[PDB]
């Protein structure tokens, strides 16, 4: 219903070759999924996992700025790989889905079932709408620079509105011992973190140069701007990550870079197959 | 047609289930011995339990490396056998190489993702990070070396059974493995930062950024897969499209 | 559980805890509990430990087996960390509620901004019941009753499931057809003309419209359901320290030594009772460890944990210092409790110094506390 | 007794050419030794010389970490040069020997005979066992990446045990004015340094997160880990340091990089010599 | 005041420095207060005279472990001895290769014929022996020092 | 010759300067050490290098 | 002109001005004018505002319509 038979006919694959290709896909794609889970999860948690773990770290200054900048990195590289090599537009969504799968597994088994923290206190939460819109921008524009601009803007801007339905109810006010707190703050105080005291929270604190009514908005744009840079940089990093050569040697013992080329991609190879 | 001539998956399935069972055993050990014998590092029971597990890891993982690497290097293919290799057997061997990569990546997932947020989870129920904390034993001394062995074994197999890998040096594969490999020595940086003025409170601290830079090397899977797909296309052309074998031996010569 | 690893000189000369009460010993799930105490910030604050300009009073629990209902330093709610003064005494009260059954060692800690955790004494508390019977009913300022254990649980899971389903559909609409090798061959031999599918364009447009509409709708629904919300609270807490009590006892440390192949702390002091009533020393406290004699035993909490109490406090002259008299005393704190808490580890310290609280009592029962510190010399009995 | 006549016969050198080669060696090798002395000494003293000068700066945190990281840099580059160009395995040992020669000369003539400081107070001391083991690893493995890993581990780990026989006796305790000091500390206080007060010492100070019994061990591993990186980086720097080309120009005045090649290394040149 | 510490502004302090004569001559001897970030604050100076010989200087100290030493000559032969031993090993390792054609013939052979003729089994034997000797010497020196001085601060 | 000048400037007459930096209150600009190297050894090797 | 934008908690608990006199109300060019007052630094100084370890007393004029001949805190220039 898509155009798969035409693609297979253009590739000149006999039925056994088609079955072998299907087996290659079924073997390699789960491997890529697991690698994305592991590596992207490590990168995200060790760069932005602290705001990710706890409800009271989700603030208006650092969370919506740090999170998208860290998240765009693997997404840009994987999108480069998929789009450039196979014309596949689901890179960023796949990255964020893998990250969320790993995050949910660790929160349920590590934080909750081992450390006895409640599940609602460790919602990560989502970063998916921005990745989806970035994928849609890359597919519709087909240009990676226009994709950098527009998709990075979307990725940096849609983070806070997309997470507001999850963490908005946690901002309801409570009064404890005559002191006003957000419900996330009282959840953080209620469930003791022996290794995490209050003063380590890198959250907003207000300033005499600060417009309290615009804070998130400013954080929504700065995180966007850097994203437009970060994407671009990591897009070039994708070209570094796709570098596939061999160190061959001969005679004097000299080492030369050698590239294995696809024979089907040559000038007259497809016509001579028949 | 005959599937078995170019595909086999028994070893891959066995490795996957074995790694999953080992991880489940580690999880059960953590959930059974951490609150009762892992709270105090100076207690004799802490020694007998967690340092005993550490010693078990320190004695088993080198044995794992020795056995796997020695078996791979011992049943090697001579240059004669790698020059007249049956292309169907080459497809099967590339499937085997992808499965070795999958086992290595499963080990990396266990080390860097699951048994790392479980550590942050442990970092918040304890006063301060130690060095042989329940968490560390299972990953730092268990999961870390585990994936490293698989990584070496993966490359080993390739550069022993795949002629191309025995010919030139797969640059992307090198980094893909060296990355998580070099992650284990970064435990020194982790400990040095925790024990001294690099602070310990945050899990996303600058001293924890060595792991992300070293794991960025895992993104050379793009080059690894590019090489694999190029060779797979060449093998498909040779075997099924009745094309000349010269495309398999033309571009990786001196 | 880890406090002994902490270098002695540091803990010994940082926070000097005293009068710590844990109770009740055995409580059922959903019942109230309290940890009360006082602590003195030693004047000989070590250079290694930073000044307590951002101090948070924490609980050293095995896990959140207790929900910290409140923490109050002196009388000020200490939800936000704040500065504390060195050489001043403070009182703390932690109100908790039982969550997870079991036996658990429950400590006092003071987390300092750059110094780190300063753990305190610990006692075993028992919780009897079931974790599935735990309820924590709270009331919000907007006028809604909630349960802290189950709050905003279905909402987050629901939104996660919705967005993850959308993402999974987007991913799987492409993982249903030849995806790696045939696409690579077609792209490398024929370009991307055959690799672009109008049906994929229609799906992309529909999904983009759906994503934008869902973001806007969720934001508007949340802002209509909860019109009033407060941000994440921050700032600092501030409380005046306990007033300095008049001390008729003045102590000057002249010598101090500790056995390296043994367990003993010998301190030579010059004490002056410039008051008007005889005064007798009865207790030396450091790192929660207490060394007591008959005088100290006379005024002793019968419910304090006995694993941190050692009757090993000896003086050369165990007589009451008469008013207006200066006397040279030699105090000897010797018991196996020094080996458990590793007084032995002062030989590898970059600063060989001791500190603690020496407590004295009047004939009428009034208590005086002196924070004493000095350099300790190693004594090699093996030689 | 080694195989020198076979090497000379393979090089096709007439006796006058052999004598000319021997003169080249006798002229160039002392020049390389003196250059290593000067430049390596400058680099080491201006990056890690402060812990090197004084007995009381040799601590458990900064000395055994800073010293090997600084020392591995020149060693890796000189080993690259020697091994890649001439197959000579004595690079790191030569670097450390040159550094120690320069250090001893300056300590005897500058610190002692001019500034009147005692010689025992300015022992540097040695960094030689790690360099020797690194050279042995490079020779036995013949692979520079395995050499990077194993030799960097050796270089970072053997520093403190190799220096312990020299500075271990300086840690004996003394009691001065009722205060405990290490004998190195009392030596530092005894001999007045008008320009170096006590507070400038970058030495261990203890922490509430610190395990005093493991300090050196941790410092032994961190210094190792960075070494494994540093070697590798400077190995590539060796390829930068061996870049030997000329800016030639002609006609329009255009400049082109030109490389002078060895004629003996060509395909058929050795066979046509006879 | 062996270790630096904080001082209060607007407050008065008294200092006493006890010294011992080492080098003869006439010398201007000052008071200074080195502040962490400010730098040196030098004070008044007076001329003091030392009469004697620098080779007659002895500074006998007594250690906590129960040994008498001289600060001028302490741990002098030990450091020089270990330096000489390790430097001799390093010099032997360097000079075992600087005794044969080392720069030009090796370059020509390597650039025309590879490294096959450039590897010598005798060098391998020497390398193995020297590596074993180096590891054994490190371990032995560490154990000897830790057995001679069990207690160190 | 150029490398001998560099050795004199950067190695010998530099630790001799650190040695001078500890017997004086603070570093000056024409301190005994400086004159010999900064104004002597430094230009010396530079001439040899150009030559 | 902008003070209301400044978060209340901050200003409310930083500098507490009192007894402020501006004069003369109407002055000709090249004539003298004076702004006098007192201020209390609140003990509840907010954490967001740093401690006044480097304080400069400034004038919030639309532009240099006045030339600041002198500024004296207490009696110190
Ligand atoms: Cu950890
Ligand atoms: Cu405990
Ligand atoms: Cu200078
Ligand atoms: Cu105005």
């Amino acid at each position: 219903i898509f155009r798969t038979e035409e693609i297979l006919k253009a590739a000149k694959m006999p039925p056994e070759a088609v079955h072998m290709s299907r087996l290659i896909d079924a073997v390699y794609f789960p491997i890529l999924i697991i690698l994305l889970v592991g590596t992207y999860h490590m990168h995200f948690m060790l760069l932005a996992g602290d705001w990710d773990f706890w409800m009271d770290w989700k603030d208006r200054q650092w969370w919506p700025v740090v999170t998208p900048i860290v998240g765009i990195t693997y997404c840009s590289a994987i999108m480069y790989y998929l789009w450039v090599n196979y014309r596949q537009p689901f890179g960023a969504t796949l990255c964020v889905v893998c990250l969320l799968i790993g995050e949910w597994l660790t929160r349920y088994w590590g934080f909750y079932w081992w450390s006895h923290y409640p599940i609602n206190f460790v919602t990560p939460g989502i970063m998916l709408p921005g990745a989806l819109m970035l994928d849609f921008t890359l597919y519709l524009t087909r240009n990676w620079l226009v994709t950098a601009l527009v998709g990075g803007g979307f990725f940096g801007l849609l983070f806070y509105p997309g997470n507001w339905p999850i963490f908005g109810p946690t901002h309801l006010p409570i009064v404890v011992e005559g002191t006003l707190l957000s419900m996330a703050d009282y959840m953080g105080h209620l469930y003791v973190r022996t290794g995490t005291p209050e003063y380590v929270r890198h959250i907003e604190q207000g300033s005499l140069r600060t417009f309290g009514g615009h804070t998130t908005v400013i954080a929504a744009f700065f995180s966007a701007f850097v994203s437009m840079l970060m994407f671009t940089v990591w897009w070039y990093l994708g070209k570094v990550y796709c570098t596939a050569f061999f160190y061959v040697k001969g005679k004097r013992g000299r080492i030369v870079h050698r590239n294995d080329v696809t024979a089907f991609g040559e000038e007259g190879f497809p016509e001579g197959i028949k | 047609y005959d599937m078995s001539l170019w595909y086999d998956s028994k070893f891959y399935k066995f490795g996957m289930i074995t790694m999953l069972l080992v991880a489940i055993f580690w999880v059960w050990y953590q959930r059974y011995f951490a609150y009762s014998h892992g709270m105090d590092s100076m207690e004799p029971e802490f020694d007998r339990v967690w340092m005993g597990l550490w010693r078990v890891h320190m004695a088993i993982m080198p044995l794992f490396a020795l056995v796997t690497w020695g078996w791979i290097l011992k049943t090697r293919d001579t240059k004669e056998q790698l020059d007249n290799l049956d292309p169907k057997l080459e497809i099967k061997r590339y499937f085997y190489y992808m499965m070795w990569l999958g086992v290595y990546i499963f080990g990396v997932y266990w080390g860097g993702s699951f048994f790392t947020e479980q550590d942050a989870s442990w970092h918040q129920v304890i006063i301060r990070d130690t060095s042989f904390t329940p968490s560390h034993v299972v990953m730092f001394y268990g999961s870390f070396p585990m994936y490293i062995v698989c990584g070496v074994a993966t490359y080993l197999y390739a550069m022993t059974r795949l002629p191309l890998f025995s010919r030139g040096i797969s640059f992307p594969l090198v980094m893909a493995i060296a990355g998580p490999l070099m992650i284990l020595p970064n435990v020194g940086l982790n400990e040095w930062g925790h024990a001294f003025w690099f602070m310990e409170e945050l899990f996303s601290a600058p001293l924890h950024w060595g792991f992300v830079v070293l794991g960025w090397a895992g993104l050379f899977q793009g080059g690894v897969a590019a090489q694999i797909i190029t060779r797979y296309s060449n093998l498909t052309d040779v075997v099924w499209n009745n094309q000349s074998k010269e495309i398999l031996n033309n571009r990786i010569v001196a | 559980h880890g406090e002994r690893s902490q270098e002695p000189f540091l803990r010994m000369r940082t926070v000097q805890w005293y009068d710590i009460k844990w109770g009740p010993e055995v409580t059922k799930v959903n019942e109230n509990a309290k940890i009360t105490g006082k602590f003195h910030l030693a004047e000989d604050w070590p250079r290694a430990a930073a000044q307590p300009d951002f101090s948070f009073f924490n609980v050293g629990s095995p896990s959140p087996v207790f929900v910290r209902l409140s923490t109050k330093i002196n009388g000020h709610p200490w939800f936000i960390s704040g500065p504390l003064q060195i050489g001043r005494d403070y009182e703390f009260e932690v109100n908790l509620r039982a969550r997870i059954p079991g036996r658990h060692h429950m400590h006092a800690m003071l987390n300092v901004k750059d110094a780190g955790p300063i753990a305190g004494p610990g006692a075993w508390m028992n919780i009897t019941g079931s974790w599935d019977d735990f309820t924590n009913p709270l009331k919000l300022l907007t006028g809604e009753t909630i349960d802290s254990e189950t709050f905003n649980l279905s909402n987050g899971i629901f939104w996660h499931v919705v967005w993850m389903s959308i993402g999974i559909f987007w991913i799987g609409v492409f993982t249903a057809r030849p995806m790696f090798l045939p696409r690579s061959r077609v792209l490398l031999a024929y370009g991307d003309d055959l690799l672009m599918d109008p049906m994929d364009k229609k799906i992309t447009w529909v999904l983009a419209i759906l994503t934008l509409a869902l973001v806007w709708g969720g934001y508007r629904y949340t802002e209509n359901k909860h019109p009033y919300t407060v941000p994440i609270q921050a700032g600092q807490s501030k409380v005046a320290a306990l007033p300095v009590a008049p001390n008729p006892v003045s102590i000057v440390i002249t010598d101090a030594n500790y056995d390296v192949p043994g367990r003993a702390l010998r301190v030579t002091m010059e004490v002056t009772n410039n008051g008007d009533i005889p005064v007798t020393f009865g207790e030396f406290t450091t790192a929660g460890i207490r060394f007591i004699n008959s005088t100290g035993r006379k005024y002793l909490d019968p419910q304090y944990p006995r694993e941190l109490i050692a009757v090993g406090l000896n003086f050369d002259d165990e007589s009451a210092i008469q008013p207006g008299q200066t006397k040279e005393l030699k105090m000897e704190a010797k018991d196996a409790l020094w080996e458990i808490q590793r007084l032995m580890a002062l030989l590898g310290d970059p600063e060989s110094r001791f500190g603690g609280l020496l407590m004295s009592w009047d004939a009428e029962g009034n208590r005086h506390i002196n924070s004493i510190a000095g350099p300790v010399i190693p004594v090699f009995t093996k030689l």
